[PDB]
């Protein structure tokens, strides 16, 4: 049994988008399918239902103008349509069901979710730029050192320390978006500062959606 | 349009002390709630269903209760893997509306960041803008405070934050502001310092560096 939804999107403002959610394992036609909605570090909140068996379609009034859910019993898969995208529209949405409950609505299955964002932004990939302190004496025996990942679209990035050799003590921030329309995020690490610079700490940084790998020898 | 107000909007419990999450509905509701459990990255999870029927697989630890339009999620004992966050739902009428969710995260001694200060590259200066960036890493709680000042003036729209989630070993949270200013502004300036306050700090700490050192 398993709810596979379909992968991320990027829209421009205005468009519209149709994601979908095929279901294995289980008759389509006999349960609730509900979509549901995250914004970015929010609460989830629910857009609607719909019986595929019959077409009828429940939603939330904050949903209702711009959403349309449809399911296709054909193919078992239950699809989600906004119309008119705007950048608050960007969230993960997600398909659920219910049908080991036993007695009530409430949603024991649920997709990967699927990531739609709206933004104005062409796809670019990011410039990397070295954070190390000023000099140098420094600590100790602790110092920090860095990768500032600046201006890039659409998200996400992989960041890692010398090829996947340096794992602990690293910390890789949560991506923000600035005015520019652009992701910008920051990866650090703490390092004993008696072993700097006896090693280097490279910095390799991964933008699929630009085709884009680079790499920092960071040093203060 | 039946609204769930869950409180706390945030739990800190130590590990093995109970949990208590609670909701109120805005309206009459019976027996028709459920509970879930999200974790980053994570869909949710179906915990309690009916008020009070844990879904088979979810450990004795959870339990609801309540009918009408007070009700309650217990956790016995918490454990590292119940961190998360845990959301109220109604499927009583027309929209099955949920509540905002409860933070759950797990108690640690207080511990104060450790501040460190970052000038820019010269490879970005190029590009005609500076990001000076200050990271507090491993603090607990997350409750903290930064300010930039730039030769003793407050900076104010100037800057964003990031923040991690507590982390699986320490139980602890890292944070980074980046002031982002001209190459002009950032040249025509010499003193550049964060100060930070904390529960953890007696009083504020301040990181700086003048541009010329």
């Amino acid at each position: 049994v398993q709810l596979v939804q379909s992968g991320a999107e990027v829209k421009k403002p205005g468009a519209t988008v149709k994601i979908s959610c095929k279901s294995s394992g289980y008759n389509i036609k006999d349960v609730y399918m509900h979509w549901v909605q995250q914004a970015p570090g929010k609460g989830l909140e629910w857009m609607g239902r719909i019986d595929p068996a019959s077409g009828d379609t429940k939603y939330d009034p904050k949903f209702q103008v711009r959403v349309t859910i449809t399911a296709d019993t054909s193919t078992d898969t239950a699809y989600m349509e906004l119309s008119s995208l705007r950048s608050e529209d960007t969230a993960v949405y997600y398909c659920a069901t219910g049908m080991w409950v036993s007695t009530g609505y409430a949603l024991d299955f649920w997709g990967q979710g699927t990531l739609v964002t709206v933004s104005s932004a062409s796809t670019k990939g990011p410039s990397v730029f070295p954070l190390a302190p000023s000099s140098k004496s420094t600590s100790g025996g602790t110092a920090a050192l860095g990768c500032l990942v600046k201006d890039y679209f659409p998200e996400p990035v992989t960041v890692s320390w010398n090829s996947g050799a340096l794992t602990s003590g690293v910390h890789t921030f949560p991506a923000v978006l600035q005015s520019s329309g652009l992701y910008s995020l920051s990866s650090v690490v703490t390092v004993p500062s008696s072993s700097l610079g006896t090693q280097t700490y490279i910095c390799n940084v991964n933008h699929k959606p630009s085709n884009t790998k680079v790499d920092k020898k960071v040093e203060p | 349009d039946i609204v769930m107000t869950q409180s706390p909007d945030s739990l800190a419990v130590s590990l093995g002390e109970r949990a208590t999450i609670n909701c109120k509905a805005s309206q009459s509701v019976t027996n028709d709630v459920a509970w879930y459990q999200q974790k980053p990255g994570q869909p949710p999870k179906l915990l309690i269903y009916y008020a009070s029927n844990r879904y088979t697989g979810v450990p004795d630890r959870f339990s609801g209760s309540g009918s009408g339009t007070d009700f309650t999620l217990t956790i016995s004992s918490l454990q590292a893997e119940d961190v998360a966050v845990y959301y109220c739902q109604q499927d009583y009428s027309s929209p099955y509306t949920f509540g905002q969710g409860t933070k759950v995260e797990i108690k640690r001694t207080v511990a104060a960041p450790s501040v460190f200060i970052f000038p820019p590259s010269d490879e970005q200066l190029k590009s005609g803008t500076a990001s000076v960036v200050c990271l507090l890493n491993n603090f607990y709680p997350r409750e903290a405070k930064v300010q930039w000042k730039v030769d003793n003036a407050l900076q104010s729209g100037n800057s964003q934050e990031s923040v991690t989630e507590q982390d699986s070993k320490d139980s602890t949270y890292s944070l980074s502001s980046t002031l982002t200013l001209s190459k002009a502004d950032y040249e025509k300036h010499k003193v550049y310092a964060c100060e930070v306050t904390h529960q953890g700090l007696s009083s504020p700490v301040t990181k700086s560096f003048n541009r010329g050192e």
